[PDB]
């Protein structure tokens, strides 16, 4: 394959390596705190964890939207890629097991922690998109 | 790559970048410490700025070499593509952005579209031998 | 810089954690511990701020940080408490007959209240929701409060007659009336010796924790009966004497600052909200 | 309580707000004691109170208030039927196991049966298993029994050297050991005592407590005092705030009952 | 919030929005301060009725507009109170209290960051031109004696008290400005008068400022170099108060419309307290 | 049977069997002890009331001589010096309301392992190492006057020789746990002829014992720490009427007040040279 793949990229016409689970994701295990204060006792935002061939995404509500219009708060997590995947069969579960645990996370800076004690809801009107 | 090829501290008029894909320019703003009486009213220590310190530059790319296509002020092959796609009603595919937008087209300028980019101005430059 | 709009915070989850800075915030922050003024009568000494100010200074503040303040009782307490310096920390006796005031003091001291101000004659009066509460405070606060549908006819009460109101505060320093939501009312407060304000809790107030010494722990600091959440700041000690209770807050410093943050209103970041 | 599996899924939508059409066909019932009515001096009260009510989405003809005189008065016999159930309860200091046992009878729901003190010997099978009285002066004194049917520590013909857990109190929850049988003597010229065993708790009822700090033991064990979701007490100066704060928040109060 | 430091990027081609103008009428709370001499001429028991009813037409729902009167101008600048979201106070002027108006809308219309002084203790000096001391009670003689390096005082006498150089002389609220880098000695009398180190943040833009007759007399700096008239800054020619208080509530619109209910903070008052 | 003072990691698997019920054999081994204030036995109105609960006990599992009872006059006198002897503990004291901190000094005591040193307060400034540190001091009537000390052996407050300039902590108190500041050296004034004053260090929770109070709401401060009252286990309440219902409570619910205390961690053999008594 690989050998047939520079041939024919020797001469630019179009080639195609098929991967099992490939590595198109950085390691990049973050969050992000859309609304936020020192005391860290309300907090709204999305965590995340691109592994691998893995998005594992959660979006949490310390007041469960008992604020937010009609009760309902909007997640949205985008993933750029590094190269175009073509032809990807993806398994699309819910409920994202490893942000589903209470936790100490550190702060944006890394001076204080602050606690994540979850319950988990289903989540509401998935929508993912593939972008090109 | 993130590595500095080209630098010029504080040299204006005509510039050489031999090899380059990002273009940061870092100017600063000095309050100047003499001032006449007719500039000493401009800025006061207190809160009321009608007037307000602005510093500027300008860096225009009169000629390059590019690897891939594009469109430029001397050629008209990009005018020739949307000539022929305009003149005859052609519905939107699936690569070129909606009316040919050329600023959807360099904001998100993929390999597959490069190589569709390329085909087309190739075929335009050869019309424009034949069809004045 | 860049105040007022509100900003996405991101950051990894694999960051160093920070320094321990309880030192610099012991070297930076003030102190304000407040007292019932009978304790001193128990303590006897006129020179025990001299000595405390010194047992202060071993767990890292110096001499000028820690302020010592009084008050007469729990109620002439509750008529204006103005609490604004880095750390408050209030120790209460344990009243059994005053249980709902030390609750309506603690109901305003734990939490931030966004404030309006009241007419009484000129206007009639509602709550939007479960957050809206009326704050009386003053010398003898005397609340009546005569409900009206949605035609402005008196139900339960006429209008003319403030004796056929319902009563709902009778002679007392701080209130916090809560009356049904979307209700509009009309009102009989003694403006002379009281003054009532049209208040909104934001949120809690981080800078005071509740020590109150002895008996049985619990203040309502939420109007509903479906919840009484014991917070992190409301705390509860034994006595016999006082001197114990004030030994157990120095040796204990630590805890109890640590227990409390750092009054977000106070922080230049949360400038053009709601307190520079 | 049903024991057939009710498979259903994840996934599948949330159904709408059901709190509107539970408030249009229930009854919620307020329970006062005498002397709220007594401070609150008015004569149509009633129609003030249930006017808020249907500001917040109940209709006319659903909200009813029952008195009681005391909670010693509320104990000898209390009829709690209506849809939503909530007893306002003053807090005593000395009135503090009856408070408890109180609360265990209304807040739990019972399975019961008679009891002939003069026919037969009672044992208690269960840790559930608790002996219940109701009436006017219940003087309950209980010994217990070997295998060979002798006296433990009384004569078991002699009434006086019997062991009395009880003393002319309206309502009494009686546990003794497990296992043993007992002979008895209850005055049942004004006291109904059963032989009852606990279910799974009524969710019809809730209790708002009314002064001091919690008391409520209603588990017999010493190990468990649970703080059940209806065990709420607000504090109180003014009884009109009482009632003002149970009308602002019917919605977290039904929201914590259900229906029977 | 408290991640300032990311900046907003924002577009130069994006739409506008959609007016909100009414909907900041019908969530917000207006209190504008009328002398006590207006409610003397205005001869009326329900003209906050028929003012309420005035600006019901204007916008604002029943429970927004509320009134709250002082004496004058030397009684409001004992405590000065900013009750609510959209505050404008109506001061009449004479040429008597020219000061008076000057440092008290000094205090009205800027951010101030009080720490409280122990006069009696310590010495206390000037950092920059941004902080004074600002003095408020009954009566406040304050009598400033500059020292030096050797702490001794210049051209005065630090034990005798009679030596002292006055500053103020029997005054409800005073704004002291002295040199700054050189520590002094004070004879504030704290009996009647409450003296605060207090530094200039910026200013607050839920009060605007009505001189209702005289002229264009007001500054907010301190210097003689800047005098200068903000936006808020606004004078009315007066002959009876019902064209003052017509003009006021026709204008409504233009008024909100220099001002700023985003300088709202938590407290009445207007000096922040311990930071 | 051995390797006494080393502490060794043992290595245990996630699949091991459950072992039998052990809770038999536990009530047929170990003994019981049951500790009454005299106000019960003056209600109960019986001298065989102690024959009629041991055979109450036989049927709840227990041999003859297995449960012992002995008593007390008053939580003050109890709180005297409180040793506690046989394998599981349980004690009954009845909420007096004006008393909250004597209870909760009783459980500080009861419900932990305290290791302490002696004093004497006549040589010796005292000086608190860390949290665990507590001076507890028991007998007829302690009053104890603390003196605290600058880094010069200059006394904060108090004159160093007189003893009025003192303050105090605690006055005619039987028993007394004082906390002071941690790292001050101080000198003390306890009545040393009718009072016993020890430096002692809270090891860790004692694990034969609980506690019933009977009566009375939730007051129990075990850490004297403010930020922290921690509601263990074994710090059961309950409500009375009469006496009868709380000795039928407790006979009823010996399979629940045994299982939420345990053997007592020090006496086993395993635990030789760690503080065994
Ligand atoms: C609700 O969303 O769905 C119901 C059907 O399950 C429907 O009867 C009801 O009208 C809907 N209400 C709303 C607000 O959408
Ligand atoms: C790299 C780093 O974190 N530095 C801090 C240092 O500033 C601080 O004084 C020290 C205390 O020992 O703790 C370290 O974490
Ligand atoms: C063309 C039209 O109707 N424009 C309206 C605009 O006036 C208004 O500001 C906005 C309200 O959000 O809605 C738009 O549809
Ligand atoms: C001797 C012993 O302890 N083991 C028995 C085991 O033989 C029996 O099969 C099991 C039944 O549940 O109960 C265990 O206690
Ligand atoms: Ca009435
Ligand atoms: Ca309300
Ligand atoms: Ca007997
Ligand atoms: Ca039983
Ligand atoms: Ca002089
Ligand atoms: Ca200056
Ligand atoms: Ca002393
Ligand atoms: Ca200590």
């Amino acid at each position: 394959e690989y050998i047939e793949n520079w041939n024919l990229q020797n001469r630019r016409q179009r080639t195609g390596f098929t991967f099992h689970k490939p590595n198109i994701f950085p390691y990049s295990a973050s969050f992000t705190l859309n609304r936020s204060q020192p005391a860290h006792d309300n907090l709204m935002g999305t965590m995340w964890l691109n592994a691998g061939s893995e998005i594992q995404v959660a979006g949490f509500d310390y007041s469960c939207a008992i604020n937010a219009p009609a009760n309902i708060q909007q997640f949205e997590h985008i993933v750029p890629l590094r190269r175009v995947l073509t032809t990807a069969t993806i398994t699309l579960l819910p409920d994202a097991e490893r942000f589903s645990f209470p936790r100490v996370i550190n702060s944006a800076d890394g001076a204080t922690t602050w606690f994540f004690n979850p319950v988990i809801l289903r989540p509401n009107n998935v929508e993912v998109e593939f972008l090109l | 790559n993130g590595q500095i090829i080209n630098t010029y501290q504080a040299r204006f008029g005509t510039i050489v970048a031999r090899n380059f894909d990002t273009i940061r320019l870092s100017f600063q703003l000095m309050r100047p410490p003499n001032m006449t009486p007719a500039v000493a009213v401009l800025f006061p220590n207190a809160q009321p700025f009608e007037h307000h310190a602005t510093v500027g530059l300008t860096l225009r790319i009169e000629s390059a070499v590019c690897e891939s296509v594009l469109a430029d002020a001397s050629e008209t092959l990009l005018a020739n593509v949307t000539s022929v796609r305009q003149e005859y009603a052609i519905p939107v595919g699936p690569v070129f952005p909606p009316g040919m937008n050329w600023t959807d087209l360099i904001t998100n300028y993929s390999p597959s579209r490069e190589d569709n980019l390329q085909r087309v101005f190739t075929v335009a430059s050869i019309r424009s031998m034949l069809i004045k | 810089q860049n105040y007022g709009i509100n900003l996405p915070i991101t950051g990894s989850m694999d960051t160093a954690y920070a320094n321990s800075t309880q030192e610099e915030t012991f070297l930076t922050s003030t102190l304000c511990l407040y007292y019932p003024t009978e304790a001193a009568t128990e303590i006897n000494d006129n020179s025990w701020k001299d000595t405390l100010s010194q047992l202060f200074l071993t767990k890292g503040w110096p001499t000028g940080s820690v302020y010592f303040k009084e008050y007469t009782n729990i109620a002439s307490f509750s008529v204006d408490p103005q609490l604004y310096c880095d750390y408050n920390v209030v120790l209460m006796k344990y009243d059994a007959t005053l249980q709902l005031d030390m609750s309506e003091l603690a109901d305003l001291i734990l939490n931030e209240w966004l404030c309006n101000p009241m007419d009484i004659t000129l206007y009639y009066y509602q709550q939007t929701d479960e957050a809206n509460k009326w704050i009386s405070m003053g010398s003898s606060c005397t609340i009546k409060v005569c409900p009206l549908n949605t035609q402005t006819l008196g139900i339960g009460c006429l209008t003319t007659d403030a004796t056929t109101f319902e009563e709902v505060a009778t002679a007392e320093k701080l209130v916090i009336t809560d009356v049904v939501d979307g209700v509009n009312h009309k009102l009989d407060v003694t403006t002379a010796t009281c003054t009532i304000r049209n208040c909104k809790k934001l949120g809690p107030r981080e800078n005071v924790a509740v020590i109150q010494v002895g008996g049985s722990d619990i203040l309502d600091i939420t109007a509903d009966p479906t919840t009484a959440p014991q917070t992190e700041r409301m705390m509860r000690i034994n006595w016999k004497k006082w001197w114990q209770v004030f030994y157990t807050v120095v040796d204990y410093v630590d805890q109890i600052i640590q227990v409390m943050s750092k009054r977000s209103r106070s922080l230049n970041s949360a400038a053009f909200y709601y307190r520079v």
